[PDB]
């Protein structure tokens, strides 16, 4: 299949006034040769919003620029930051407008809904753009089946940052260690209104 | 006319220093449909030993019927019971016997031994086996098995605690079964746990989620 | 059937491509100039599969850059040129598809000596090793052995030496005749190796 | 998916479970199916995800449009029109099979539209995988004239077998009940370990204020 | 499916079945669409097809009505009379038939559709119009049917039919017609409906029997 | 058989307080076309085993006479009651049957169901079996439902729907059935699913056929049509 | 999957990873790849590994019935000309092995490459599996007959932790048997790639290792 | 093609048409086949098939009436008497219709014929029986219709049948319905053959008339 | 991929073949022994195409031919033997074909220096000089232009020197190592030749 070709896989989870999304670092060619252990899976948009793409590298890159360029207009045209529910609609739209000529990426987005009460939100998308809001944790990829049984196996509700970091990270390296095409490094990143913590772990290269 | 179809469920299977349990769902259903709400996956093949798959049905249950009488006629002829490592050899020969027209049934082979060590086999369908500490097959398989390679040999946490005992072990095949009934539309009913000690077999019962 | 082979380091960066034009079950040249696309700039475009497309795309990426780079009166970021050649080929995935693989290499006073691997699809990614080809495959492992990050020239020569050894010993397409292109000392410059 | 639609008295009943599945697993285990059109006019879809969020979220913004310029309470018919038409275009590859309800002047009006652009004025309906269960159990009491209640516990009955006998519906069950004067929606209608500090190992750490 | 149409001496009697699909998708559809006050039509095939073509022919024939206006003034059951008393304005049957014929030969490649289009008119009197599937319309002047079933009752019919037939009788004909068909084919059933229209009003009949 | 072409439609069995009761509209359609509305489509094997099948028609008939041979097999090997074979022994031999037909791609197109008493404490009906020429209260593990499948699967219920009937009467059964139920109950239950079924179903009719398997034998009641 | 023998200054090395992987899903890691045929010849799986595993196994049946019909010990030669009639026989029907018999007769050290189309290649550097061209670069650009057993382990080694870490399709842990005269020694039993890397391109740990 | 049998009081009435295939290749064959003195066959689909199976059945049929005889003494249309008076030994019709099914069923992969078998014995008076395609055998006590021209003949024939047809109204209903089958059905065509089986005596009639309303 | 040649005459026949064992995109050997397949008595059976049935084939018709010159005790002559070969590779056509191509080449007292060209679909023809493989296309006209009848030894040794040289350079699988076999003086030799 065309996911096959590059693999890859992106997770996210919430914590209490924290918010967790997590990747694996590698471009596969021809669905078993590894290329290279760098390619970062997940991309800023603002303060409040982060996606991760997992899909056909080229479409993820183009997809990213396409969202970069949206969101800096928006953002230059209304001059304030992006609520997190209008990106993701504005996400699900452009992955609709290409219905017939898809691009074939799984996006998640993770960010801060702000009132200021920071609440997590999370989203998930096909390449179709069928969102399905999630309260706990959202998963997308190759290794979906595997991420999946991991995150109901030791999810926790309202977990701090700490706690939320090693349950992601196990979750995304236990589910890693299980897919061929996904793996070579990982990259945590915890979010919380006052700072942000991004961590590479210690996975298995092979 | 495709001659093969899958019937969905799942099958765990874990081990200890000298004990062996062998959780299974007890689902049957063709295509987002149920046949029937109770149809077992385990089967008895001596008293020290059970074999668990999942696959097509009418394969599993000719398989297992066949190697019930094969292991039979072994005891009436050389006059006594196989191990688990002759069993596993005899299912990996008739396995392999169909090469070219498969029996669509992933099996787990779990006994205790003569040196009352606990053993499973997982197999594949045309025959290829190997030993584990812990095994699943079925339709849930790719959910159980991360979680199963996380609680056991631990490879990813810097402290670990290799504390196993019967009790927990049970709670865990049992939370394992849980996960997989909430994520596979395949799982679900109840489900037969299967522990065996160096005494032999006792089987317990659990109900999850109707759906 | 076309090999290519390049190698970052931090104080250089190396490319080498076999130099042979072939059309159907003979060779047709032995000193192949249709692989690599030198840019004003110190950068260079390095590609492999279809001589047509090969010309088409790395004549189009050329003029291009020269054109921003004589309309602005500047010399155009080895970043910005590897991702506008990734947008360009990525352009035509869907309508007519460049049958290319691309090794962008270059000098920067941004970001040092980059390399750039990507592949007929446009999926594209920084890296300090690359290879594309059949070739890759015999190739990309002795690179990652003999790789430390305060390689030196000559160094990164033996490595690639080791490398074209391996491609006539093992590799079905016997290949013998190489051409490289170094960029270090803020220069830029060609050797043929037989080897 | 087991969508359903019914009729009452001045009023239509819509319901609906809660699962979405991603082939073998569940992605979802409590979405939402059912979906506003207008204050008086409500939808299910079954089908694929995209075309009924997309699709549904396109006919009511075009009917909150014709609201405003006609200034007059919004038809169940012209939802239906805009619907039909929009899926013949595409010839069913807008795979959405969506059963309408709503209450205007001309009374209650459920309506069955099939992916290829077809639709049939019903007195109840059902649609998606657990289709038939719902069906059946409509089928068995469904009655000529009943009330808000009995209608909708005919609806809970009917998801409940629907979530019971089916392997691509699960979860709660959700209703919409639509009248004239207002609609009122139910979404939870019927609803049939911690790690240490520091064992995962890292390679490097660096934070950042914001 | 089983459409019968079935001229008689004061007018045409047009019938239908019900079931819409093994799985029996909808059993109350409405098959005899009402183009104008004088003109109905029967539809089989697809019924997105059929529905699209009979929601552009309401479009047509109300612009067409608008059209015919002259200036100045001039001189379960059911049942209601025409409005326009003397046929003044109302179109006739043969331009709505052939501008149909039009649109489905139009777009072959794709619709899959039959039509029986029967109505009554000042010029021809009463009408009968079958359109097939590649579009090819046929006049008959007799009785015209269409579907699945409808190959059940060729005989049937052809036999049982005579020229100036009583309204009584000729009802009696069509119903037992799409009752034979219904009895021999699994793709038609339900409730028949069946609409009479004659010079000067219109009445619907639905009955709810079956054979033995 | 390459595929179906006179194809039969559902069958709907269950036990209750005497025995079993399997019901079976007698439609065999030719494609879209009810040719024959008069086929009996549920077979007795013996004084207490019945075979119904859904599929094509001339398979079914052909196992008919494969059990009916097997029957009379077994009958000319017997001395007492209780070397009859109960519908366990049939249901083993159809399964093996459709498993040994799926080995070769194959098959017979249909779905088969077994039903009977599966004990002869309750009668001495077999002490003199006739072939040419108040009831009992049975426990439910005295009788056997089974089901047989075009891939040889197989299992055994409390009520067993094949065909059609699987996603519209096992709804309603898995609502409405309980253990040691009457017979009215069970008629009315039947004839409910049967009225759903045919308003419900294409290629089914109204003209329905029961038959007990009850302590006095097997019982073939006279067909009827539904009311409404 | 990634085997790996070669000849040397004192007998052979074989060295083989023991991932196995359902096209995506790993599988198991911890595979026997390395099958003992007898006291003497080695084989090594790559492919599928029923057919691998039956096959050799069958090979090592013949060859037991025939050094006890002839008493004395059968050569790596005849082993390979059995091994690849017997697999010629079922050529057109499907079968993927790929074999390397490496041992020592009173010829010497031999070694032998066999797969199922029927080859019988003789050489002294063999590499099979999907990483197998990984291990041929690594090999061919550092093997030297001359090599002491600790220095040719660790080439072994290198190769095999290559393979694993360029090929997704092979990891695991790696096994590296050694052949002499009078039998051969399993000098690594098993041992994780995880510190293979982290010991030989990572050793600093830290950053992420970019290639 | 129009294959039909009508039972009447004491008798059966096979008829059929003549032509075969949009090219007419033939317009006299004789589709109605005498397989017994008292048992008759009416034959659809492939003609190549249709002609083995039925001469097949008549090598069976003479090999069972062989052996069906006892040892020693006891006791422009076409009409003949039996041979066989009190029916001693002529083959019932279910007998050769159940082994023509068989003979179908066993061969069905290929086999693309549907028969109908028409006759009378002493056991079960007047009998039709119909063959379906796949080897299905169906006893029609009333009537029996098939060929590509029965569809178009079924609410005809269901509307006019009785329950105890003189053998003038039955010879009246089989020809309208094979002429009307005719008329409406390209495939079939030709002079009408109908073959009469009563208790005593078997009539073959050949007929030849059109259609006009 | 497997190049095979041969040349006669009156007092030699020469054979030469790539020495190259290859499997997918890799060589597995620079020093093939799969392709000559020398009989007893001044015979040789030089095969290309897939290794598997290169073996089969070859060690079938080599133990048959010697089960004839030991049950016979005598010489089979190489006209008898290439029609033998012939006969046995055209038996398996339609069953199950070996996918081989057969230069058949010796010596006899009756026929002289025989040699004989053939392929996978059996056609056999006795010919003064045959190749085979796509390299047949790149040598073949050099055989046609430098033959001639009164050659000796070391002239057609020059002649496949050539031959070799052109298989470098023009074919894309530069073959460069190739071994030999000369039968001529009574006597059966073999040389290597590289580049
Ligand atoms: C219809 C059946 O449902 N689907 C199913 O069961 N699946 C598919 C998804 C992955 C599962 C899986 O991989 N399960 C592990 C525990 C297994 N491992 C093996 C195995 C056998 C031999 C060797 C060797 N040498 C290594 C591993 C056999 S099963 C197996």
């Amino acid at each position: 299949s065309i996911y096959n070709y590059n693999g890859g896989c992106v997770l996210g989870m919430s914590g209490s006034n924290c918010v967790a999304i997590a990747c694996d670092l590698r471009l596969g060619a021809n669905t078993f040769t590894t290329v290279s252990t760098k390619f970062s899976k997940i991309f800023k948009m603002n303060n409040n919003v982060y996606v991760g793409l997992s899909g056909l590298a080229t479409d993820i890159q183009t997809l990213y620029e396409i969202l970069r360029y949206r969101v800096n207009l928006y953002e230059v045209r209304q001059d304030a930051e992006m609520d997190v529910e209008c990106f993701a609609n504005m996400l699900s739209s452009i992955l609709y407008s290409n219905r017939f000529s898809p691009y074939f990426v799984n996006p998640i987005v993770v960010g801060f809904k702000l009132k200021v009460n920071y609440e997590p939100y999370l989203t998930a998308y096909d390449l179709i753009g069928a969102k399905c809001e999630t309260r706990d944790f959202v998963v997308n990829g190759v290794t979906s089946e595997q991420l999946f049984g991991m995150c109901e196996s030791l999810y926790v509700k309202d977990q701090d940052e700490n706690g939320l970091f090693e349950t992601i990270s196990q979750c995304l390296l236990s589910a890693l260690d299980r897919d061929c095409i996904s793996g070579w490094g990982a990259e945590v990143l915890v979010l919380t209104p006052e700072k942000i913590i991004k961590k590479k772990l210690k996975a298995r290269m092979d | 006319w495709y001659p093969y179809i899958d019937n969905g469920g799942t099958v765990i299977g874990l081990t200890g220093k000298d004990y062996v349990i062998l959780a299974a769902d007890t689902r049957l259903s063709l295509s987002y449909s149920i046949y029937t709400r109770f149809c077992p996956k385990i089967s008895k093949l001596t008293d020290k030993c059970i074999i668990g798959s999942s696959g097509m049905q009418s394969d599993i249950k000719t398989l297992h019927s066949l190697l019930q009488k094969k292991i039979q006629l072994f005891v009436l002829e050389h006059s006594h019971y196989p191990d688990i490592h002759v069993i596993a050899r005899l299912l990996c020969v008739i396995l392999y016997s169909r090469r070219f027209f498969p029996y669509y049934a992933f099996n787990i082979l779990a006994g205790v031994d003569e040196n009352n060590k606990g053993v499973l086999y997982n197999y594949d369908s045309v025959g290829s086996y190997c030993e584990a500490t812990h095994s699943c097959v079925g339709s849930g398989s790719q959910l159980i098995l991360p979680i199963l390679d996380n609680r056991v040999e631990q490879k990813n946490q810097l402290i670990k605690n290799t504390n196993f005992n019967l009790g927990d072990d049970i709670n865990f095949v049992k939370d394992a079964i849980t996960s997989a009934t909430e994520r596979d539309i395949y799982t679900g009913d109840k489900t037969l746990i299967y522990v065996i000690d160096k005494m032999g077999i006792n089987v317990n019962t659990l109900d999850l989620k109707q759906d | 059937m076309d090999t290519l082979i390049g190698l970052r380091g931090n104080n250089f960066v190396v490319l080498a491509a076999d130099t042979y034009s072939i059309n159907s079950i003979i060779k047709l040249k032995n000193d192949d100039n249709t692989k690599f696309y030198d840019i004003h700039g110190n950068k260079c475009l390095l590609l492999g599969g279809s001589i047509g497309d090969r010309l088409q795309f790395g004549e189009f990426i050329r003029k291009n850059v020269h054109l921003y780079q004589y309309q602005n009166n500047t010399d155009m970021f080895v970043k910005s040129f590897a991702f506008f050649t990734r947008k360009n080929l990525a352009y035509y995935l869907r309508r007519n598809p460049f049958e290319v693989n691309c090794l962008i290499a270059g000098y920067d006073k941004k970001d040092g000596y980059q390399l750039y691997w990507c592949d007929y699809l446009s999926n594209m990614d920084s890296v300090n090793k690359g290879a594309h080809g059949y070739g890759a495959y015999l190739v990309s492992a002795i690179l990652d052995k003999y790789y430390h990050e305060n390689l030196t020239v000559d160094e990164a020569l033996d490595i690639f030496k080791l490398c074209f050894e391996e491609l006539k010993k093992r590799f079905l397409l016997t290949q013998i005749n190489y051409e490289l292109r170094i960029m270090y000392d803020n220069k830029v410059e060609t050797q043929y190796v037989t080897v | 998916t087991t969508i359903c639609g019914l009729v009452c008295q001045n009023a239509v009943i819509l319901g609906a479970d809660t699962r979405a599945t991603e082939g073998p697993i569940v992605a979802d285990k409590n979405c939402s199916k059912l979906h506003y059109i207008s204050k008086n006019i409500w939808c299910a879809g079954a089908g694929v995800a995209g075309d009924l969020e997309h699709t549904t979220l396109w006919l009511q913004h075009n009917v909150e449009l014709h609201r405003l310029n006609t200034n007059t309470q919004p038809r169940v018919s012209m939802c239906v029109s805009r619907l039909t038409q929009e899926l013949f275009k595409y010839q069913g590859y807008k795979v959405c099979a969506i059963v309408l309800g709503g209450v205007d002047v001309n009374g209650p009006q459920l309506y069955g539209i099939h992916p290829h652009g077809s639709s049939c004025l019903l007195p109840f309906t059902a649609l998606g995988s657990g289709s038939l269960n719902a069906m059946a159990v409509l089928e068995a009491k469904y009655r000529d004239n009943m009330t808000i209640e009995e209608g909708k516990n005919l609806v809970c009955e009917a998801i409940c077998a629907g979530i019971f006998n089916d392997l691509g519906s699960g979860g709660n069950v959700d209703i919409c009940v639509i009248t004239k004067d207002s609609y009122q929606h139910i979404r939870p209608y019927k609803e049939p370990t911690i790690y240490p500090k520091g064992t995962t190992p890292i390679l490097s750490e660096k934070i950042e204020y914001i | 499916t089983t459409i019968i149409g079935i001229i008689y001496d004061n007018g045409v009697m047009l019938a239908c079945d019900s079931r819409t699909s093994t799985f029996i998708s909808n059993k109350c559809s409405r098959k005899i669409n009402r183009i104008n006050e004088n003109l109905y039509v029967c539809r089989s095939g697809a019924s997105a097809h059929s529905q699209k073509i009979i929601e552009i022919i309401k479009h047509y024939c109300v612009s067409m009505k608008n059209e015919n206006r002259k200036k100045g003034r001039f001189h379960t059951k059911n049942k209601y009379f025409y409005e326009d008393k003397f046929n003044d304005y109302n179109p006739l049957v043969e331009n709505v038939a052939h501008i149909t014929k039009k649109i489905i030969y139009t777009n072959n490649n794709f619709l899959s559709c039959a039509l029986i289009f029967g109505g009554y008119d000042k010029i021809k009197k009463q009408q009968l119009y079958a359109v097939n599937l590649n579009g090819s319309i046929i006049e008959k002047h007799d009785f015209a049917v269409s579907g699945s079933g409808s190959i059940y009752i060729q005989s049937y019919l052809q036999d049982k039919y005579k020229k100036f037939m009583t309204k009584k009788e000729c009802f009696n004909l069509i119903l037992n017609c799409v009752k034979y068909a219904m009895h021999n084919d699994n793709s038609s059933g339900g409730l028949i409906r069946i609409v009479n229209i004659t010079k000067s009003f219109v009445e619907e009949f639905t009955v709810v029997n079956t054979q033995m | 058989t390459l595929g179906p072409v006179v194809t039969g439609t559902s069958v709907i069995a269950i036990k209750y307080k005497h025995g079993i009761m399997i019901a079976a509209d007698r439609k065999a359609s030719y494609g879209s076309y009810a040719k024959f509305q008069n086929v009996e489509r549920i077979f007795k094997i013996n004084n207490k085993t019945v075979m119904g099948f859904s599929g094509e028609l001339a398979d079914a008939q052909y196992l008919h006479e494969l059990l009916t041979r097997k029957n009379i097999n077994n009958l000319s090997e017997k001395k007492r009651k209780e070397d009859m074979y109960t519908p366990q022994h049939y249901h083993s031999y159809v399964s093996r049957v459709f498993y040994v037909r799926k080995n070769r791609i194959d098959p017979l197109f249909n779905n088969i169901i077994i039903a009977g008493i599966n004990s002869q404490k309750y009668d001495n009906n077999d002490d003199n079996v006739l072939l040419y020429t108040e009831y009992k209260e049975i426990h439910k593990d005295d009788l056997y439902i089974g089901f047989v499948d075009m891939h040889g699967t197989n299992f055994c219920d409390d009520y067993i729907t094949t065909g059609y009937a699987r996603y519209f009467a096992l709804t309603l059964l898995r609502d409405h059935y309980k253990d040691n139920m009457t017979e009215e109950e069970a008629r009315i239950l039947i004839n409910e699913c049967l009225r759903i079924l045919y308003f419900r179903d294409a290629t089914s009719s109204n003209f329905i056929q029961i038959v007990k398997v009850t302590s006095k034998g097997v019982e073939y009641e006279e067909p009827y049509i539904l009311p409404c | 999957t990634t085997t790996l023998a070669f000849k040397f200054k004192d007998g052979i090395i074989v060295a083989v990873d023991s991932r196995a992987s359902m096209g995506s899903f790993i599988s198991s890691q911890n595979v026997e790849k390395i099958i003992e045929i007898n006291k003497n010849i080695l084989g090594t799986m790559a492919g599928g590994a029923a057919d691998c595993l039956y096959w050799e196994k069958y090979l090592g049946k013949i060859i037991k019935i025939y050094e006890l019909r002839n008493n004395e010990k059968i050569s790596v030669r005849a082993a390979s000309t059995i091994l690849s009639n017997i697999l010629y026989q079922y050529k057109g029907y499907g079968l993927c092995c790929g074999i390397i018999l490496s041992g020592y007769d009173h010829t010497g050290f031999n070694m032998f490459y066999v797969d199922d189309s029927g080859k019988k290649v003789e050489g002294n550097l063999f590499s099979c599996g999907s990483g197998s061209t990984y291990a041929y670069s690594i090999l061919d650009s550092a093997y030297d007959y001359n090599l002491n057993l600790d220095q040719a382990v660790e080439l072994a080694r290198n190769a095999i932790y290559h393979a694993t870490f360029r090929d997704g399709g092979s990891g695991g842990k790696v096994r590296v048997f050694h052949i002499h005269k009078n039998g051969y020694d399993k000098i690594i039993e098993g041992e994780d790639v995880f510190d293979l890397h982290y010991h030989y391109t990572n050793p600093e740990q830290k950053d992420q290792y970019v290639m």
